[PDB]
């Protein structure tokens, strides 16, 4: 029910490519910047994409993100079993004056 | 053969800043607790004579403006230095049309360049800004301004 | 060791209030804006609250407004999250994290490091 | 011995603009019917190489940017020329700390230099401007900018 | 010969309307904002109305609001000042003049050339 | 009753100096620019001071003006019989969204 909508889940074979969409209005993703968060189970969530196109130090280069209009998309190259977690968007809603996070997408491998 | 040292500044000179991996600061006490963009490995360039040097490699106790020392605002125990400008400091994201606007974008008050110095080899280049319109950092930022008069 | 730890979890009777203390170590408190974030079991992330660097600004969420209160004590380098009248929906692992971003119209968030989280388990 | 002519411009070059006795225009068609400051006896200066010339004394059919002609917006039958800039054009009252802010002070969009040319010896310098914060004119105005990319 | 002439004066029955035509010669109409200004007998100046360069915005005075209307016809290079229900206080020499100033918060007015004025003499 | 207040009249001997004051709030004379007007009887009023410190071409150098805070003052050097007229202030009131002129000062020589 979040402002930023995400697919519930996605899957692919090991070593393959997945992409997670993330939409929103201009007040949050059209005007403000967005970020992505990985939540591996049993540990604290991490920052892998910031500024809609950049990654913090230590995040593997296989992760990427890009914004097209009032929508952003996560990109993961070379799927691995270890990189199976929950991914969320993150941005500020100027109209709502609050931080809105992504609904949630679960990476799986089969 | 050597040109004017970058430690010497005159009113009307054009300054050219580069702020590699610049981040965003919520408030800078040198700018009266106002948002600013700061970089660790920043570089300052004087356009008129072409002299340039990394901000961290400048001994700010020696820099002069029109033969006078810069006005130093010792804020919260941290010594800063002031390089005033005529007009607002114009800064933009490096290599792109992504352009930034300072905090005092609505007023006729001019802007200034602030640098924090430890006295060793760590200097931080501070440029006035309103928000994260270029990003929260680390984001490359390039700037430009024209030096103003001595403080009165 | 830069850490931002959270204390004040445990089983709580419904309709009671707690103070989620957040001790910060390894970094300057006044240079960061601390967030509060919870994940309900079997659910996703939900941003809760936000405070400025000097405590001047206190930002809440729509679902937590009225029942939640943010506070800052920069002398002790600890941010305080005052929960009030806990419901059945906030039985979540309250993470806390620091942010060095902005809030004005083109805001960019940098919620760098997230704590391990405190588990509020309001139940009987 | 001669340096690069002012007719040649490259991206990132610093341009230095003086507008003696500049007045205020309610709307400029080159800037999409927006306020601007215009002067008759203006002078344009390139800071990097030091070249300068009166705007009315240079022929805009020959000026080039990065080896390409400037984008011309023939608005209302008047041929203008575009000198793009990376970031906003910074301008201020000559000899004063009073500073001017352009029309797109809140936005990210960069600014440009527009010139009206008759093909003879009359050229008008146009700079982006929001209001009469420096006066309705004639008032001396000095500006500064850094050249941007070619139009796409 | 730069001129900005005004026509439509004369003795007028109270409670009636007139169109104060303002023909412009010797300058470009669309580059200027035309003002309307009156001086009552035995009194000083009073600014009345204002029109933009293209007629997009029309500005009135507090004492003339409702009873006055400004209009622009750039094709004919003539600005029109529609007076309505003339009172005993507006029997004044209506000057008309051109302005190249601004209106935003730091506004500077340059009302360069004022016409000779038309004399409204509303009476019996 | 105008927002910009002025002395009703002033006088001096020929060749002397007079000054006319002009006050106002920040909304009109503190934020916006003010200007001065001379109304010689039998003719149209003229522009002698603009931008609070400058004069149009053809206005004699004996006229001067200067703004001190939320107030401006007219300055006349070398009073003459010919320079006997009505002088008015002129400025924009941002709060009122209207042009406010000076109340009026009448120069006389005696």
């Amino acid at each position: 029910q979040s402002v930023l909508t995400q697919p519930p889940s996605v899957s692919a074979a090991p070593g393959q490519m997945v992409t997670i969409s993330c939409s929103g209005s201009s007040s949050n993703i059209g005007n403000n910047y967005v970020s992505w968060y990985q939540h591996l189970p049993g540990t604290a969530p991490k920052l892998l994409i910031y500024d809609n196109n950049k990654r913090p130090s230590g995040i593997p280069d296989r992760f990427s993100g890009s914004k097209s209009g009032t929508s952003v998309t996560l990109g993961i190259t070379g799927l691995q079993t270890g990189d199976e977690a929950d991914y969320y968007c993150g941005t500020w809603d100027s109209s709502l004056s609050a931080v809105v996070f992504g609904g949630g997408t679960k990476l799986t491998v089969l | 053969a050597p040109a004017r040292p970058i430690t010497n500044w005159r009113s009307g000179d054009v300054v050219w800043v580069t702020l590699p991996s610049a981040e965003y600061a919520q408030s800078q006490s040198a700018m009266g607790s106002h948002p600013a963009y700061w970089s660790e490995e920043a570089t300052i360039i004087n356009v008129a004579t072409g002299q340039r040097a990394a901000v961290s490699s400048i001994k700010w106790d020696q820099v002069t403006l029109n033969g006078k020392a810069l006005h130093k605002e010792t804020h919260s125990g941290l010594v800063y230095y002031q390089l005033p400008l005529m007009g607002k400091i114009n800064f933009w994201q490096q290599g792109t049309t992504k352009a930034g606007y300072t905090y005092n974008y609505n007023t006729t008050d001019s802007d200034s360049l602030w640098v924090w110095w430890d006295g060793g080899s760590k200097a931080y280049l501070y440029i006035s800004t309103y928000t994260t319109m270029l990003g929260a950092g680390p984001v490359n930022i390039t700037g430009l301004g024209a030096v103003g008069p001595n403080p009165v | 060791q830069v850490q931002l730890v959270e204390s004040g979890g445990g089983v709580v009777q419904p309709g009671r209030s707690l103070r989620l203390s957040c001790a910060a170590s390894g970094f300057t408190f006044r240079s960061y804006a601390i967030h509060w974030v919870r994940q309900a079991p079997g659910k996703g992330l939900e941003w809760v609250a936000l405070i400025s660097y000097d405590g001047s600004n206190g930002y809440y969420a729509d679902s937590v407004k009225g029942r939640f209160t943010i506070s800052r004590d920069n002398s002790k380098n600890t941010v305080y999250l005052q929960v009030n009248t806990l419901r059945a929906e906030d039985t979540a692992l309250y993470y806390c994290a620091r942010d060095r971003g902005s809030i004005v119209e083109p805001a960019a968030l940098y919620i760098d490091y997230w704590g391990q989280g405190t588990l509020v388990t309001v139940s009987s």
